[PDB]
């Protein structure tokens, strides 16, 4: 099964984004991460997106000041991915 | 990179109210029923979505707001829908993708106006189609049937059971 990131911390916290930082995982197996982020309460995702292997800082963007983001980040490998390192950070 | 989630239903099994009067469904609407398809960590204290309330513009359009409840402090966000190719049927308003959707959609399924409404939504990101089906009530209060309906329809759209709650309403929020 697909290893989570054990690391992922918030960094540089706005009132409209909130830095995501983590130390990319090195098996060649994995082809990359996708960043899911849900306005906590909320039934559907606001943002998703994908980065590369490589990636190990995300910046999302567009959020609003005072809500609490459920932010997600899931190691892919083809056809699968792990469980989702979550976390809840708020917005200044 | 195939999506591993539970996929969405056809448009064909999401019907519109039929004679949708806008002006009607204009209001405050509380969150009795929630069911969709983003897997949602086990809480033992979850957020919650309060209350949905429609505004009516002179254009059309509503300005939504949605009141939630995240550790213990009223929230209060802000969308806008813009009417769709039929009545009763919304996309959000323009908003930037990637990171945002490429498309969304808002069907208002069934709705009484006075009572109660079932609403589903689709949010696609490219690849990855996400759907939830919101029960609402004028009050927070609803018969069994009502919500014996949504049980259905979330099933029809091939929701298991346990992604079909009924979550406990807060006291807080609206007054």
């Amino acid at each position: 099964e697909v290893p989570q990131l054990t690391d992922l911390s918030f960094v540089d916290i706005t009132d409209s984004s909130i830095g995501l930082r983590w130390t990319p995982l090195n098996s060649s197996t994995i082809i990359g991460y996708r960043i899911t982020v849900v306005a906590a309460g909320e039934g559907i995702p606001i943002f998703e997106d994908f980065v590369d292997s490589s990636v190990g800082y995300y910046t999302v963007t567009g959020l609003e000041p005072g809500i609490d983001y459920d932010i997600s980040v899931i190691t892919l490998i083809n056809g699968g991915e792990s469980a989702p390192t979550t976390l809840t950070q708020q917005t200044a | 990179s195939t999506s591993d989630l539970i996929p969405a239903p056809p448009l064909s099994k999401v019907p519109l109210q039929q004679n949708f009067q806008d002006n009607q469904f204009h209001g405050k609407w509380y969150v009795v029923g929630r069911a969709g398809n983003m897997r949602l960590r086990e809480d033992k204290d979850p957020a919650k979505m309060v209350a949905t309330i429609y505004e009516l513009k002179e254009d059309k359009s509503y300005n939504v707001t949605k009141v939630m409840f995240q550790r213990k402090k009223c929230k209060y966000m802000i969308n806008t829908f813009v009417p769709g190719s039929q009545p009763g049927e919304f996309t959000l308003g323009a908003i930037k993708s990637p990171p945002g959707p490429t498309s969304t959609l808002v069907r208002v399924v069934s709705t009484n106006y006075n009572q109660h409404a079932m609403v589903f939504f689709k949010h696609v990101f490219q690849n990855r189609e996400y759907f939830h089906i919101t029960l609402y009530g004028r009050t927070k209060e609803l018969t069994s049937e009502l919500k014996e309906n949504f049980i259905r329809f979330s099933k029809s759209l091939g929701l298991p059971e346990n992604h079909i709650v009924f979550p406990v309403p807060i006291d807080q929020c609206i007054d």
